[PDB]
């Protein structure tokens, strides 16, 4: 966001903001050249980022809910020897305010669960284990509850 | 309702409250006025200045009474004003209440200015933003006192407040002097507001009120208007 | 030029001023409405444009010609829910004033009453300062009519004519050059210029069912709402 | 960095109670082992100067005359505590004519253990947990009764609890020297085994003080001269 | 520098209050409890746990009526706190109307109780979550409460630490629920227990509790002397 | 809210209260007083702040405060947080008044404001009065007494005291310029006068920056007096010809 | 600066520049001489965005029921550009499956859509010169 | 950044964050969509289920205020609850001290006025929920109120609240509600449900309908279970 | 590592500079105030630079003076230049021992405060030898005096035991303050070499000097 | 991918800490370390 500032840090930037946007949209327009964005913030951005032919459409990603959740985690799981006695609505119901990586990385690590007690195909258990390890649940002590 | 009961108003390092000098600043950019009290009565006057031809200017009034002898005006913001003049209206009913005797004005400023430090002082409230000027012919002697938002006040013979104080408190010292009349002091007075005013001054501008041992008398435009021509 | 905590508790900036009721005035022009009103020899009219933008909303209730009192009139602008709590406490002070002392509350005195209301809201840390505004309307007898507009800040001052909302310097800087000739401010004449304010403001040439205006006069004191057709029967009069 | 009294932690624990479970340990230990003929108590004084006399420092206060205590952690907070156990089993008793069981003292003194608040009302109610872990040992209805409470308000029945710095080393050496068939001697002779090796100076019988409550005998004896029986044989 | 989430006052940019769910952290802590009804019983079998090796298994089931029982899992001031109402709005009940007070309405009042503090400033939200099992005049009824005051009419549920494997078997295996009697139901309460446990130990009848209500029999908590009767009787774990 | 409170009432990390100081600072700058007893008849000293020309100065009253038949208070600091301490203090004088029907020993009134000063540093979150302010008084136990005070509640009786602008020189020179027992009220006036000088950086100051007011005891009537400026004048005069006498010793010794 | 005025006057040459901030501009580079007129430009009102409507539904092969009165009343606070965006989106609509013709309904329904995105860039409002 | 805090602060653009964070939290809920008529009003809501975690009938969002008032609800739950016994009361105290029914423009104003009674202070947060007011009566016509957090209320020829609105209200628009009775407005807002919720995310929807009107004779009361509630099936054969 | 702490003036550096002189290899100082820079990066890369000098040349001696002035403490983490004071520090931190511990190096370090520390400096492997001055009262106090008083004049009038005979609150940079300025009354009156009452103002001068203003009539 | 923590030890761990730290040294083989390691609660691998 170009704002009343000092330095000569944010002013190099907003020269060469200045330059993207009337090379992208404005004088000598060209269809010819599209342009795809991406960004973890949309607040920082300027407006002029939000003009005619700047960016055109915006275009939200929410955290996954419940069955894109089983749905990752069979994706994942095409390569790995699988023991087919698991059922991926249980996982996805456990495993709550995750993400695609974050479910990435369950299979990844339930994966090395069962190398780690040598067995080839995986279980139920394994998966919970990596469940666990992905969470990064600190030591507790709370054994003053229920 | 939330109840903060926590006061917002705390010394610096240096050992001041910051809090008073940013309200004294507020007043400081505030309406000119001016105050002179010469031998038989004391005269304010101040400067009402409207953005735009459409407002209508006997609708607020600036000089506002108190009781049948005691007046006010003020330098700093406008909604901080009428509080205050309500609270010493009362206050001066109540003392009329009790002892059944006019109000003398010294007291009227003791009170208010105990107001002004108890709301500096309690909790979850801001200080206020405006300097008192109060005048009143009670005993035979008449009496001009200067209240600031600190809660302090002063006693003047003849003083200013407002923009630019400091040269209007400095023709005060040199064009007057010690005695002067009540129509003379009402010259001066129109010219030390004319000082820093605009290319016109007529009675829709400026407002004065005097004070006498006839009681206090808000002047009309009639009289503001013949006074204000060669003047 | 901040100390901390001026940007959001209603203290004193070290340049003097407090800078909520600053920050609360944007909320005025925030609502995108704009309200005239104008007083003349025996009557004062305030106009405002509605905004229906959906069939499927109710066109009788978007309305912000609100009523105060039988005799006394009101025009809101910014947020609608603090412009609704204001109307409350002026029908609620009004009866109260009529219920004490008697007789009929001016509108100055009303006025002073919601000023006096807000200022609270300015001197207290612990209260946001309800930033919306307010236009007061009514017939003072041996003052003929009275136009009030107090403020989120608590200021409060007499007016011959004003408006308020998104478009007050454009629309002030049209009404000074209307005024400043003296003519016969009548009925139709009062009428006639807070229409062509808007019209000339806005460039829109706007349909009778998107403007409201109220009326209130010497003739007689009722407060009334103009309906569609006495807007028709203007609006065709005007033009030529 | 700074927030109030009431507040969650991320992983969804609290923020102030864990800190009063954080201060039991910077406290003296206390050692209560109940046995089916009497329920024994013990706990360190924890001298500081030979000038000091050692008889003023108490840590075992009775409650009822059927009831002990035992503290660890800070006594001034556990005062406050210990006065509304005594004011509770007084109340009991007048408004039933019979004694309070050790359960209902220990439910009692916990229902004000989570009590603080910042918006709440009264002539100044408390703004923190209170700091103390105690020992109650009773012999009300069913016979040996010994609670522990902690400052989360937890009460749960424990057959032999050590509390305080080294609760967890005397509750390893606990583990393996107990059962359910002793007496009191040997109770009393196995505390002060483990208490032996838990104190970072030398026993004598004026640097401990003990507590028994039994069917037969009313309150609870072995003060000094008395402790001197059972200190020679360790 | 995390900002938004120290109170309940203030929102979250995504629109939710984090409190909340840290209070929902707190309720998933405690040990599992489930529970299911029939047509014309309701039960719920709570599983204790052991703070040591020989300190004694706090109680989860607590009777608040004579028809409305109680679980709990998360804090226990706050349990007792808001048993202690529970209590107090029954024998109101019983005194002004002299009649048992029906569930619903009744857990319309502890949602009203606990939404209170959860706008208000500087009030935490209460930690405890509860399984009411009650029989009033038109069916038995087992409910659930969160601490978000968002009560659940369940039909066969589970609550605590490892409730996913309960409530999987409770869907599996629930048509056959309201067409048995008594003595299935509860064993079909302590299958859907013992998936929580890892398959090391067992329920060892020292670490469990099962409370009855019916519609001619009086709420029954049973600890370790007549839960053995039901623990006989019941198959070895699949492993 | 909470993150908007000035918390004035947490020690700081060495120990020491924290606020209490800034009011001490504040003390310690804007204004000048003190006071001297060493017999019958008790002496205040006080020095205008602001001595600007359209002052009316018929107000009859200064920092000199009357607040019973046998007392005064001089305060020092904010001068509009002293006029709620001195109605504080004449309301608990005539409340002993009305119980006990005898006028109140100086040490009771003096203790009783402290704890009302002491109260706000307690608790209530409130800023502390930010005015230290010293009293004089007649008593039937211990006859002329003067007594000094600050914004902690910390109170104590003195002969000499200090609570002013700049004074460390002033307290040197009234520890090394003192007798004991031997003031007459006639001596104690001119010490004033010689400290005074030497504080204030107005060297041969006049009758406009100085206050002098004295308490002396008639045969049961306990006078308060404050000094008019016909003898403040020729009292500045005998101290301003003592510099030339003192300066003579310098002038006829210098002559081998 | 310099060559603006300078020594050596201009002859038949004019300069024009545009930008979105006019207050962080030169007090020298705005004084009148070198930009002897200020030309402001600002949202459409009511009638300006019809006619440009009008405009980009041009070349729109639409079918003969489209009522752009209700489609500008939902738009307010929109630029000049985003009723073009709007032109645009209809026909994406009218993409899936392949409709053809556009119809009134895919107006109001992408007027929605857009005025959905315009709300995360905003309070503009910058003082002239 | 810090303005967005509490709801006693104002923005920079003089904007409170508190209430739009509170929109956000009401725009995550479930549709909501009530229809006005030239005879009654209909409400329709389309709950959600996870696996079970309900019977038939759980997680009830269509509430009952009094006799005639029906209260239809989409946001943060248990909310909804405190206002709808909050109404309850204005209802009951003004049926105990004024004799007559509660009018519908009444009691929405002051339900109104309560949720803008928690948008000014610091203490308290502001309301998470965005519910419906409908109502029949036969000397005031049908009435729908819509109220949002923020604290203002309008009426509505029909509406619809909740996630997918905006795609909801076009098929509002697409009928004509002033002239067609309730026997098959019920039936073309069950199709307006199936048409505007997504079953490929959910999977998981169910409809409650309601119903005030001359054919409930003045009373609020559920579309009768296995009785009518066939327009599911009206909905299912209009899959295309 | 060595770490010097103690009251504000006791004996901090001036030991430093007496072992500097001793010592066989040569030796480096640099100042806590010196290590911050007002352009956003040379920062680390002057003390990286200042080791890298030190170490290839002889067994050195690095003494950083007045290393408080940095490494006080992280948990502000506000943006500005008060948390790239923060930054400027892990370097150090890293470079003292995060990876090859450099050979022949010597640190020795000087503060005037303890409890506002890093802790992460304070644990061993980075300083170990936690060194403690006490304010001598009265015994070393003669043998500061004598030396300070060495290399002047000294009349039989003027004797220093009653000076410092009821005071036990002084400091070895006040004695010296002391005997400084005690030569000074003398120069400035052209008067003899030492009396009495040249030690008896100089005293009271010096206290002035260290304590002006405290506002303590509340004994805390 | 992984968060991996340390901690203050155990009592074993302070034994085989002295155990590897102190074996490079000229002491008579009658040092114990377990006694050492209860003498000292908490410490790092830099305090041994
Ligand atoms: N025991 C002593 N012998 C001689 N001089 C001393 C002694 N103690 C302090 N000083 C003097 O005090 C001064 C302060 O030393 P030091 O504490 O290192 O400096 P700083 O106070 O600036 O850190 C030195 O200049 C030294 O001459």
């Amino acid at each position: 966001k170009r704002f009343d500032s000092e330095k000569a840090g944010d002013r190099e930037v907003q020269r060469t903001m200045l330059e993207l946007l009337n090379q992208l949209d404005g004088f000598q327009p060209n269809t010819q050249v599209k342009v795809i964005a991406a960004t973890n913030r949309v607040d920082i951005l300027d407006p002029a980022l939000l003009r005619s032919g700047r960016l055109d459409r915006k275009i939200e990603f929410p955290m996954p809910n419940e069955e894109a959740r089983a749905r990752i985690m069979q994706i994942h799981s095409r390569k790995m020897n699988v023991s087919p006695d698991v059922n991926y609505e249980e996982l996805a119901r456990c495993t709550d305010d995750f993400n695609g990586a974050q479910c990435k990385a369950v299979c990844v690590e339930a994966g090395m669960i069962a190398l780690r007690r040598g067995a080839t195909e995986l279980t139920h258990e394994d998966y919970m284990e990596g469940i666990l390890e992905v969470q990064a649940k600190k030591k507790a002590n709370l054994q003053y509850y229920a | 309702e939330r109840g903060y009961s926590f006061s917002l108003t705390t010394f610096s390092p240096s050992g001041k409250l910051v809090q008073i000098e940013y309200a004294l600043a507020a007043v400081a950019g505030g309406a000119p006025s001016v105050g002179i009290k010469a031998a038989n009565g004391v005269v304010l006057a101040t400067e009402k200045k409207q953005k735009s031809i459409l407002y209508d200017e006997r609708s607020v009034h600036k000089v506002e009474p108190i009781t049948k002898h005691i007046g006010l005006v003020y330098s700093g913001m406008g909604p901080d004003y009428r509080v205050l003049v309500h609270r010493a209206r009362k206050l001066a009913q109540q003392y009329y209440l009790v002892y059944q005797e006019p109000i003398p004005t010294a007291q009227l400023v003791q009170r208010v200015a105990s107001v002004m430090q108890e709301y500096t002082q309690s909790g979850g409230v801001r200080p206020f933003g405006v300097s008192l000027l109060i005048c009143g012919w009670n005993e035979g002697r008449p009496y001009l006192f200067q209240s600031d938002p600190s809660g302090a006040y002063f006693a003047w013979k003849a003083t200013a407040m407002g923009k630019n104080y400091v040269n209007g408190k400095t023709f005060l010292e040199k064009r007057y002097n010690e005695d002067l009349e009540l129509e003379d002091a009402i010259h001066t007075a129109i010219l030390t507001l004319k000082e820093s005013f605009e290319g016109q001054m007529t009675e829709d501008n400026i407002e004065v009120g005097i004070c006498n041992e006839a009681g206090f008398r808000r002047l009309t435009p009639t009289e503001v208007k013949d006074y204000l021509a060669a003047i | 030029s901040s100390a901390g905590f001026d940007r959001h508790i209603t203290i004193f900036s070290p340049e003097g001023r407090l800078y909520q009721v600053e920050y609360a005035f944007k909320a005025i022009n925030q609502g995108g409405l704009t309200s005239v009103a104008v007083r003349g020899k025996d009557c004062a009219v305030i106009v405002t444009q509605k905004k229906v933008p959906d069939k499927l909303l109710d066109s009788s209730t978007v309305t912000h010609l609100f009523k105060i009192t039988e005799n006394i009139g009101c025009v809101m602008t910014g947020m609608t829910a603090d412009s609704r709590s204001q109307v409350q406490r002026a029908r609620y002070e009004a009866a109260n004033w009529k219920y004490k002392y008697g007789y009929e509350i001016p509108v100055d005195m009303l006025c002073k009453r919601i000023a006096d209301i807000s200022q609270v809201y300015t001197q207290n840390a612990e209260m946001r300062p309800l930033g919306c505004c307010m236009i007061l309307i009514g017939i003072d007898e041996e003052q003929g009519p009275q136009v009030y507009k107090c403020d989120p800040a608590g200021y409060y001052c007499g007016f011959k004519a004003t408006a308020a909302g998104v478009k007050q310097t454009e629309s002030t800087s049209f009404l000074e050059k209307k005024v400043k000739k003296k003519f016969d401010w009548t009925f139709e004449q009062t009428v006639e210029t807070a229409i062509t304010c808007l019209s000339t403001v806005l460039s829109i040439d706007f349909k009778p069912s998107e403007i409201e205006v109220g009326v209130v006069t010497v003739e007689n004191p009722k407060f009334r709402i103009l309906t569609e057709a006495e807007i028709d029967a203007h609006l065709v009069a005007l033009a030529e | 960095y700074d927030r109030g009294v009431n507040t969650f932690s991320p992983e969804g624990r609290l923020f102030q109670v864990e800190y009063a479970i954080e201060a039991i340990k910077l406290g003296s230990t206390a050692i209560g082992i109940q046995t089916s003929e009497g329920v024994c108590l013990a706990v360190e004084k924890r001298i500081t100067s030979p000038l000091m006399e050692p008889s003023s420092i108490e840590k075992i206060v009775e409650i009822d005359a059927h009831i002990g205590c035992a503290m660890s952690g800070l006594i001034a907070d556990a005062k406050t505590l210990i006065d509304k156990a005594r004011v509770e089993t007084q109340n009991h008793w007048f408004t039933y004519n019979e004694t309070m069981t050790v359960e209902s003292v220990t439910q009692a003194v916990s229902n004000l253990a989570l009590q603080f608040g910042e918006e709440d009302a009264d002539p100044g109610a408390m703004s923190r947990p209170f700091g103390v872990a105690l020992l109650f040992g009773g012999v009300d209805e069913k016979g040996p009764q010994l609670f522990h409470m902690d400052p989360s308000g937890t009460f749960v029945q424990c057959d032999a609890r050590a509390i305080g710095s080294a609760s967890e080393g005397a509750q390893s050496s606990l583990q393996e020297v107990y059962h359910k068939s002793m007496t009191l001697k040997e109770a009393i002779k196995s505390s002060l085994i483990i208490l032996k090796q838990v104190m970072e100076e030398k026993l004598n019988a004026t640097n401990i003080e003990l507590a028994t409550v039994q069917p037969g005998q009313n309150f609870h004896m072995f003060t000094k001269e008395e402790l001197e029986e059972v200190i020679k044989d360790i | 520098r995390n900002q938004y989430d120290n109170d309940v006052t203030v929102w979250s940019p995504q629109g939710r209050i984090h409190q909340i769910e840290y209070a929902m952290e707190a309720v998933k802590q405690g040990s599992a409890t489930v529970g299911l009804k029939s047509k014309t019983h309701a039960v719920l079998v709570a599983l204790k746990r052991a703070q040591s090796e020989l300190a004694a298994h706090q109680k989860k089931i607590l009777h608040v009526d004579n028809h409305i029982g109680i679980s709990i899992a998360g804090l226990t001031a706050d349990a007792r706190l808001l048993c202690n109402f529970m209590r107090q709005e029954c024998l109101d009940s019983r005194f002004v109307f002299d009649r048992p007070l029906p569930v619903s309405r009744l857990v319309s009042l502890i949602g009203s109780k606990t939404q209170i503090p959860t706008q208000r400033y500087g009030r935490r939200p209460y930690g405890v979550g509860l399984l009411i099992a009650g029989y009033d005049d038109m069916g038995p009824h087992i409910f659930q409460t969160c601490p978000s005051a968002n009560y659940f009419d369940c039909r066969a549920m589970s609550i605590g630490a490892r409730s996913q494997s309960a409530r999987t078997y409770l869907e599996r295996h629930m048509s056959e629920f309201m067409e048995c009697n008594l003595n299935e139901l509860v064993k079909h309460g302590l299958r859907a227990l013992r998936e929580t446990l890892p398959a090391e130990q067992d329920l060892t009848t020292k670490n469990v509790s099962i409370g009855i209500v019916g519609k001619d029999l009086e709420f029954t908590i049973y600890d370790d002397d007549d839960v053995s009767p039901f623990l006989e009787g019941l198959e070895e774990r699949p492993q | 809210s909470r993150r908007y409170d000035s918390r004035t009432t947490i020690f700081s990390p060495e120990g020491r209260l924290y606020q209490v100081e800034y009011a001490m600072e504040a003390i310690g700058h804007a204004g000048t007083c003190l006071g001297i007893l060493a017999n019958d008849g008790v002496l205040l000293a006080a020095e205008r702040r602001n001595i600007h020309k359209l002052l009316d100065e018929v107000f009859f009253s200064e920092k000199i405060y009357k607040l019973n038949e046998d007392m005064a208070c001089s305060v020092a600091g904010i001068t509009s947080d002293a006029n709620v301490l001195t109605n504080e203090l004449r309301l608990i004088a005539q409340r002993y008044l009305l119980q006990y029907q005898e006028p109140i020993p100086c040490e009771q009134l003096v203790t009783a404001l402290c704890d009302i000063k002491q109260a706000y540093t307690q608790f209530g979150g409130k800023r502390p009065f930010g005015v230290s302010l010293l009293y004089i008084g007649w008593d039937k136990h211990y006859g002329f007494q003067l007594y000094q005070s600050d914004p902690s509640g910390n109170y104590g009786g003195w002969k000499a005291t200090c609570i002013g602008n700049n004074s460390a020189a002033a307290v040197s020179m009234l520890k090394q310029d003192y007798k004991e027992g031997e003031m007459t009220l006639k001596s104690a006036l001119a010490l004033a006068i010689k400290v005074l000088n030497k504080t204030m950086d107005v060297s041969k100051l006049s009758a406009e920056k100085v206050e002098i007011a004295t308490l002396t005891r008639e045969n049961g009537k306990t006078v308060i007096r404050v000094l008019k400026q016909k003898e403040v004048e020729q009292l500045i005069k005998k101290h301003e010809e003592e510099e030339a006498k003192a300066e003579r010793e310098k002038k006829e010794k210098e002559q081998k | 600066l310099n060559q603006m005025d300078g020594f050596d006057t201009l002859h038949r040459v004019k300069m024009i520049m545009a930008t979105n901030r006019p207050d962080t501009l030169d007090p020298a580079l705005l004084r009148p001489g070198r930009l002897d007129r200020k030309i402001h430009i600002d949202l459409p009102n009511e009638q300006a965005r019809l006619d440009i409507l009008k405009i980009h539904a041009g070349p729109i092969t639409k079918h003969g029921e489209i009522d752009y009165e209700a489609i500008v009343k939902l738009s307010d606070g929109f630029n000049g550009a985003d009723l073009r965006n709007v032109c645009t989106e209809a026909g994406m609509f009218a993409i899936r499956a392949d409709h053809d013709f556009v119809v009134q309904e895919d107006f109001m329904k992408a007027v929605r859509k857009v005025a959905d995105s315009k709300k995360l860039e905003s309070k503009l409002d910058y003082k002239p010169v | 950044t810090g303005y967005d805090l509490s709801a006693s602060t104002f923005s920079p653009d003089g904007r409170v964050f508190q209430v739009e964070y509170a929109m956000k939290a009401v725009e995550n809920s479930s549709t909501a969509i009530g229809i006005r008529c030239k005879d009654g009003v209909v409400f329709g809501v389309e709950k959600l289920v996870l696996s079970k975690l309900y019977e038939e009938g759980s997680n009830k969002r269509l509430f009952n205020v009094d006799r005639h008032v029906g209260m239809a609800v989409a946001g943060l739950l248990a909310d909804a609850r405190s206002l709808a016994d909050i109404a309850r009361e204005e209802a009951s105290n003004f049926r105990s001290n004024f004799g007559y029914n509660i009018p519908l423009k009444h009691l929405a104003d002051r339900v109104a006025m309560y949720v803008h009674a928690y948008t000014l202070y610091s203490a308290v947060r502001p309301f998470g929920c965005s519910f419906m007011l409908g109502s029949y009566s036969v000397n005031d016509g049908a009435q729908l109120y819509m109220i949002d957090p923020s604290g203002v209320s309008y009426g509505y020829w029909g509406c619809a609240i909740g996630k997918a609105r905006q795609a909801a209200k076009t098929e509002i628009e697409k009928l004509q509600m002033k002239e067609m009775t309730c026997r098959d407005i019920v039936k073309e807002v069950a199709k307006i449900i199936y048409i505007v919720h997504d079953e490929v995310k959910d999977k998981a929807f169910e409809l409650e309908l309601s119903w005030v009107g001359e054919l409930t004779n003045g009373r609020h009361e559920i579309v009768p279970k296995d009785i009518r509630e066939e327009a599911e099936k009206y909905a299912k054969e209009s899959l295309k | 590592g060595v770490i010097l702490y103690g009251p504000p003036g006791t004996g901090k550096t001036l030991l430093a500079k007496a072992v500097a002189n001793q010592t066989s290899a040569t030796f480096l100082r640099v100042v806590g105030s010196e290590l911050i820079q007002k352009y956003l990066g040379d920062g680390p890369k002057l003390v990286r630079e200042l080791f890298r000098v030190a170490e290839e040349h002889a067994p050195s001696i690095v003494f950083i003076d007045e290393i408080d002035a940095i490494g006080t403490k992280r948990y502000d983490s506000n943006s500005g230049g008060e948390r790239e004071i923060q930054r400027t520090m892990l370097e150090l931190l890293n470079q003292l021992d995060g990876f090859d511990s450099r050979g022949d190096v010597k640190v020795i370090m000087a503060t005037n405060r303890i409890e506002t520390l890093d802790p992460a400096l304070i644990r061993p492997g980075r300083i170990d030898r936690k060194i403690e001055f006490p304010l001598p009262d009265e015994k070393t106090k003669k043998r500061i005096f004598q030396i300070h008083t060495s290399r002047m004049t000294l009349a039989d009038d003027v004797t220093l035991d009653d000076l410092i005979m009821a005071k036990d609150d002084l400091s070895g940079a006040d004695i010296k303050a002391i005997c400084t300025e005690a030569g000074l009354m003398a120069l400035r009156e052209r008067r003899m070499k030492v009396t009495n009452e040249d030690f008896k103002k100089s005293k009271e001068n010096v206290l002035y000097k260290k304590q002006e203003g405290t506002p303590e009539g509340l004994y805390l | 991918d992984r968060k991996i923590e340390f901690s203050l030890p155990d009592l074993e761990g302070r034994t085989h800490i002295f155990k590897i730290h102190a074996r490079s040294m000229s002491v008579e083989r009658d040092i114990r370390f377990e006694l050492l390691a209860r003498l000292c609660p908490n410490s790092t691998g830099a305090e041994i």
